[PDB]
């Protein structure tokens, strides 16, 4: 089975760089051009560019010259994309996809989150640690609300199945 | 200049079984000089990756249901669905590769006006739909997890520096 | 270390008439040395400005209906809605001014979990609550396209 | 009537400055301290600071020390905020609010949107290519707005139905 296996989520500060990976298996890596697409959450697909692993040739959307750098390594059957000097406009899911007659095979996508300090130096060490721990139940509260939202949506389907 | 792709509508509500039709207009014609028309249709279910539906206006990719048909020419193309089913819900994008850079439409969301005739669904469709909500929940939870990752970072940075 | 304000639940489904309870917890006691406790409760409808409901834990601000009540002490406070109305849907948050800096809780959504059992007044209130929601989203679009217009204008004006 | 009338929405390139105003009417401007508060949508409100118009004295949230400067003007009955060197993280609604028992009175909010970086590649376009694209944004905007309008007509209709043949 063809699989485009992309690297896990990335957590970056503004201005940093991130290099992500797309490991193909189940076909001859060098026989196909590898494309990359950006998708900001809740918005459209943007085409970044491609690399041809057979000869390392690359093409870039003008909207991404300098922002993205595409490479590949034949021995590892892996395509890489490096994004430089990140901003909040770069936080998005990044997909690799194999093209022949179109984008038939897609990776699962790599999520890049660009986060934000000073004033915290006024705090004591114990005050920082207590606040770090207070974050954990706060996360769980948010996640538990999401879980219940989806429990509500599932139950009528689950009921229709039970009453078959 | 990049080719603009306009999709109409942006959101299209139907009921299961209805006919859906989705339009896509390119700011310049998609007829290549070598005479192919490189227009493609994709469906992306929420929380999932896109999948190819049609290439070159009207050719269904190997494995795509018969109810999907594509048509048009030059600048004007339509995707049609005969008898919409629950697994067809999602975001349909058109794309063109006649011109560099490759470009996409903004997307057309196909959704339920107000849904349910649930007892008339088959067992398969009911359980398929449950499976369809699981990545929708994973994306939303992943979002909270990465949000709190950012909230932890400056505090952990401050701890190490004290 | 400023005082952290946490609320429970994050979302509360109701129908018009039930009791609602919204809890607010502080990381530090809000009892001031002057023996006052500066904890306040607010309501913000989406697309609107916040409005003051309760001050000093249990004092109803002038004009706020009597079905609203607040209580508590030290680090733990409750807001209670006795028989919820339609104009009460929206986001409730607490605030503290005992300690500098002033901090707020992030809010509890009182939502609706049938319209024919409502009165025409209630339906009219609910209909009007949609207007600031729509204008909020529309203005967001208008500003997005302003940002989109700038780079082209900057290039055209550079010839 | 007491009213806090704030200046309209702002569009800022990052790293710049922006100054907004909060025009008080219906009470003695100097008698009450004016506060400022930030709200990114879906985030909680953060207190920025206050100005005391009676003596021009200020206090700042340590988190916004260096980001905001508060001023006031008696003859104009107006409080101002300047935000310096905006990043994307400064995109938010900013309220002014008068305090006594609590914030009884709030301005309507100034929306500050920080833009992006596109000029880089756009300098290579022809003026016609540019002017044609600049115009193509107006149909794209109207289509997005009409999506919003329809979304809300959907929410209005069951309510409007209940009202009709009430």
């Amino acid at each position: 089975e063809v699989q485009l296996q992309q690297s896990g989520p990335e957590l970056v500060k503004p201005g940093a760089s991130v290099k992500m990976s797309c490991k193909a298996s189940g076909y001859t890596f060098t026989s196909y051009v590898m494309h990359w697409v950006k998708q900001k959450p809740g918005q459209g697909l943007e085409w970044i560019g491609y690399i041809n692993p057979h000869n390392d040739g690359t093409k870039y959307n003008e909207k991404f010259k300098g922002k993205a750098t595409l490479t590949s390594d034949k021995s590892s059957s892996t395509a890489y994309m490096e994004l430089s000097s990140l901003t909040s406009e770069d936080s998005a899911v990044y997909y690799c996809a194999r093209k022949l007659r179109g984008f038939a095979y897609w990776g699962q996508g790599t999520l890049v989150t660009v986060c934000s300090y000073e004033f915290l130096k006024s705090w004591t060490v114990e005050d920082l640690q207590k606040r770090l721990l207070a974050l954990d139940p706060m996360m769980e509260q948010e996640i538990e609300e999401i879980r219940q939202k989806y429990q509500s949506k599932r139950q009528p389907i689950l009921d229709a199945i039970e009453a078959k | 200049m990049d080719v603009l792709m306009t999709q109409t509508p942006l959101s299209l509500p139907v009921s299961l079984g209805d006919q859906a039709s989705i339009s896509c207009r390119s700011s310049q014609s998609l007829l290549h000089s070598n005479r192919n028309t490189y227009l493609h249709w994709y469906l992306q279910k929420p929380g999932q990756s896109p999948k190819l539906l049609i290439y070159k206006v009207s050719n269904r990719f190997s494995g795509v249901p018969d109810r999907f048909s594509g048509s048009g020419s030059g600048t004007d193309f339509t995707l049609k669905i005969n008898r919409v089913e629950a697994e067809d819900l999602g975001v349909y994008f058109c794309s063109q590769s006649t011109h560099v850079p490759l470009t996409f439409g903004a997307g057309t969301k196909l959704e339920l006006k107000r849904g349910s005739f649930l007892k008339s669904w088959t067992v398969e469709d009911l359980q398929k739909r449950l499976l369809a909500l699981d990545p929708m929940m994973e994306q939303e939870i992943e979002e909270i997890r990465q949000k709190y990752q950012c909230k932890r970072q400056p505090i952990l940075d401050a701890i190490e520096a004290k």
